[PDB]
């Protein structure tokens, strides 16, 4: 079914069964490596991104880009496993809205990372196309001295694809305030575009 | 004569395929062009205005959805982006059953064979799939359900 | 049946006649040649409804299947034209009403409502049109269509509700049966001429691209 | 599909004979596309098409 090609082929009148060459199970393994591996592999991937990249933005934007990449396929089979081999029931309810699908980052895109749950999903005071998530101990980014915050765009990176998928396009940011005992708590301040919000704003 | 489409977010064609029954031996001849994108473009309109809201609990299938005036189209949603378009019907009836169940087991059943490939990370999104395998194993995944 | 035949066509035509002859263009109102019409300021189809509700009735109580639902027609641009545009509130359809009472399609009391219903109403009598068999208006009499007349019904049923649906959006809204109610051309429109196929698919395409639905 | 809808824009501009945009609509149906154009689906039953463009004083 090339671009190229027409969507041409033949009749069903044969069997093509297995034919896998390649399909197995998809289902929520578990292998929990060690933190000290993986904090590695984060370390190594920011060093090669102060080689190559001459300035603060463009470096937060290329490392956002890795999220854009891999936020589209968490979002998928992630809801696939929540929300629904597969002997399927059914597969559930789609984002109605904007606080169900950032109830879904604070349900089970966490504790499908990071073992537990962002602390607070606060819906903001002044106005309602920002929106901000709280991370209380970040836990990829916590050996590094977060006085630059610009280490923690990951999970910017990794959320803006988590709803750019779900057609609110987003401007996502990170800011750090240590609002309490909990030291080095890092606020993802996201905000929203004026247009799917005012597809919220038709009828909310 | 059945007709599979996967239509993107930008009105690009993932994937997009005919097959024959051999009872019919071709299909759709002289009629295998207007039953092709436009229709097609038009259902992406439909479900362009039907997903987004709650009313025209299963918000992925939906089933039988419109009909031109020679046969009637039918659907489905994911969240992925991608929205699984099957066309279908011999040429001669108007060809109106719709199984609503067990084809309602082909879409969630050809989800995976999308998943799949979509975890392959050196497959980016909005560029089509020449796999030689997944496309021999849908019609054989159409041979559960034809 | 033929007091039936003639009192159907001089209901028509009288119908047709005293419709398209009062308050055709009434804001100067030329006062002189009073004959065929009141024809002064105040002469907006008042007799045009008056005629139009005998003729519904003599119509009724004919008993056609063809030409009876231009008779909802007559009533239907009565209770548009002389009770929406120069109404000035007086919107005198009570033997229309009856007649919605006795047909088809009663108990509205709106604007865009009734219109709706007896458009409604008009389209199942057209469809009770069954076989008619025979030629009515004589232009053409046996290469003709009632294909070429439907197709007129319907697109006068879809410019006449198609824009209450505002593209304001919540201003006047109502639900989106439009393209639901739209798709029923399932006649084949091969060509009984060019001018009418270029019309209907003018405005077939304007209200998809008015209710934005482009594809 | 719009290999299809060109197709059909120059069907159309042939019959009602608008040259400049015969010209307009070939070319950049030449220029945007033709890796999907072998010597069948009527490329080689193209090209007698613009000719008629190039004897005329169009592009």
């Amino acid at each position: 079914t090339v671009g190229p090609k027409q969507a041409i082929t033949s009749e069903a009148s044969t069997t093509y069964i297995p034919s896998r060459i390649y399909s197995e199970s998809l289902l929520f393994k578990r292998q929990e490596a060690s933190l000290s591996a993986m904090a590695f592999l984060f370390q190594e991937m920011i060093s090669q991104l102060h080689r190559t990249c001459k300035t603060a933005g463009d470096f937060e934007t290329k490392l956002s880009d890795y999220g854009h990449n891999i936020g589209i396929r968490l979002l998928e089979l992630l809801n696939f496993r929540a929300s629904s081999s597969n002997y399927i029931t059914k597969m559930r309810r789609r984002d109605l809205k904007i606080l169900d699908i950032l109830q879904f980052i604070h349900g089970t895109l966490w504790s499908y990372l990071f073992n537990h749950v962002s602390d607070d999903l606060v819906k903001s005071s002044e106005r309602d196309n920002e929106y901000m998530i709280v991370d209380n101990f970040p836990t990829l980014t916590q050996f590094i001295p977060g006085e630059n915050v610009s280490c923690e765009y990951f999970v910017c990176g990794i959320i803006k694809g988590f709803l750019f998928n779900a057609g609110f396009p987003c401007g996502v940011t990170a800011h750090r305030m240590p609002q309490g005992g909990h030291s080095q708590r890092t606020v993802y301040l996201i905000q929203f575009d004026r247009q799917v919000l005012d597809r919220e704003g038709l009828r909310f | 004569p059945q007709y599979f489409a996967i239509i993107g977010k930008k009105d690009n064609p993932v994937y997009e395929i005919e097959f024959t029954n051999a009872e019919n031996p071709q299909g759709f001849p002289q009629d295998l062009k207007e039953l092709n994108p436009f229709i097609l473009h038009a259902s992406l309109d439909i479900v362009e205005d039907l997903q987004w809201q709650i009313n025209p609990t299963d918000n992925c299938y939906l089933g039988k959805v419109d009909h031109f005036y020679g046969l009637a189209i039918t659907a489905y949603i994911s969240y992925s982006g991608m929205k699984f378009v099957m066309i279908h019907g011999n040429s001669a009836n108007s060809s109106v059953v719709i199984d609503d169940n067990n084809m309602r087991s082909f879409y969630q059943e050809v989800h995976e064979l999308y998943v799949k490939t979509l975890m392959n990370p050196f497959y980016k999104i909005t560029d089509p799939i020449r796999s030689p395998a997944f496309d021999s194993r849908v019609r054989t995944l159409a041979r559960k359900h034809l | 049946r033929s007091q039936q035949k003639s009192l159907g066509r001089q209901m028509k035509i009288l119908g047709n006649f005293q419709l398209l002859a009062g308050r055709y263009v009434d804001a100067l109102n030329s006062f002189v040649d009073a004959i065929t019409t009141l024809y002064k300021v105040r002469d907006y189809l008042w007799l045009g409804s008056a005629l139009d509700g005998i003729s519904i009735c003599f119509l009724l109580l004919s008993y056609r299947n063809s030409i009876s639902i231009a008779a909802m027609q007559s009533p239907r641009n009565s209770i548009m034209s002389l009770s929406a545009p120069a109404l000035n509130i007086d919107v005198e359809n009570i033997n229309l009403p009856l007649l919605i009472k006795c047909i088809s399609d009663k108990v509205l009391y709106y604007y865009d409502l009734s219109l709706m219903h007896n458009s409604e109403y008009a389209p199942q009598v057209v469809y009770c049109e069954f076989l008619l068999k025979t030629l009515t208006f004589m232009t053409s009499c046996y290469k003709s269509s009632e294909f070429s007349k439907d197709v007129l019904d319907n697109i006068v049923k879809n410019q006449h509700r198609a824009l209450s649906d505002i593209p304001n959006s919540p201003m006047f809204p109502r639900f989106e049966v439009y393209f639901y109610s739209n798709k029923l051309f399932e006649l084949q429109l091969k060509e009984m001429q060019v001018e009418a196929q270029i019309k209907i698919y003018s405005t077939m395409a304007e209200v998809y691209r008015l209710l934005g639905y482009k594809r | 599909l719009q290999k299809k809808i060109l197709q059909l824009c120059i069907k159309v501009s042939r019959k009602i004979n608008d040259f400049e945009y015969v010209a307009k609509f070939s070319s950049i149906l030449i220029t945007k596309y033709t890796h999907l154009l072998n010597q069948s689906e009527q490329d080689a039953l193209f090209k007698e098409y613009i000719q008629p463009s190039i004897t005329n004083e169009s592009i």
